């Protein structure tokens, strides 16, 4: 990335390729939202889904998605309709220095950003691994039904 | 086609003359038409850098 290129070749939350994806679009914040970065489901109220940061303890449900039309200040605001991308391929938010092993389950932690691989259970690493900023940004291939909440 | 460090290279005056390396190459032949190509810093895997007349 960065110079020797005409273009910068991605940024975060948004969709890579066009195959087989799912937006939602009846959706509600309860606090800030950046793009990228999973998301939970705390509730349904009357059909649409208030959906938070992630927290400890709560099972990711998908990614925010970039609309330049809904959002004007760079992030998801508090009481504000959203875009989550619940199934598809969509860049999303790391902490990491080395792209991992490839078809690897990544782990979440923090503010829904990607601490490390070596999962049991969930989304996968796809193809990709460039540089934004001060860091790095991963392609995670979201697949619906993916984390189950455990039962209590 | 160089590379634009190249560029830097080719940029000082020559010892005692009123011209640059730049341009005592330029003024060769008929006309030389010197430009530097981004893509010409890494040719193989780890680097080399090259140029084509």
């Amino acid at each position: 990335a960065y110079e020797n290129l005409m273009l910068r070749p991605a940024c975060p939350g948004n969709l890579s390729d066009t195959s087989t994806y799912n937006i939602d679009g009846a959706c509600v914040a309860q606090g800030d939202i950046e793009f990228g970065s999973a998301v939970q489901v705390v509730g349904i109220v009357d059909g649409v889904k208030v959906v938070t940061a992630l927290s400890d303890g709560g099972t990711p449900y998908g990614i925010a998605f970039r609309s330049q039309y809904e959002h004007l200040s760079g992030k998801i605001l508090d009481g504000e309709v959203c875009n989550v991308v619940s199934h598809g391929r969509v860049w999303a938010l790391t902490s990491l220095d080395e792209a991992p092993s490839l078809f690897s389950k990544l782990q979440f932690g923090s503010g829904g950003v990607v601490t490390g691989g070596s999962g049991y259970a969930g989304w996968t690493f796809a193809g990709g691994f460039v540089k934004h900023e001060d860091g790095y940004i991963i392609e995670v291939r979201v697949k619906q039904n993916a984390f189950i909440v455990p039962p209590p | 086609l160089i590379p634009p460090s190249m560029r830097k290279v080719l940029a000082i005056r020559m010892p005692e003359t009123t011209m640059s390396y730049l341009d005592y190459f330029k003024s060769q032949n008929s006309g030389i038409e010197i430009d530097s190509i981004a893509e010409l810093e890494d040719i193989d895997g780890a680097g080399t850098k090259g140029v084509l007349v």
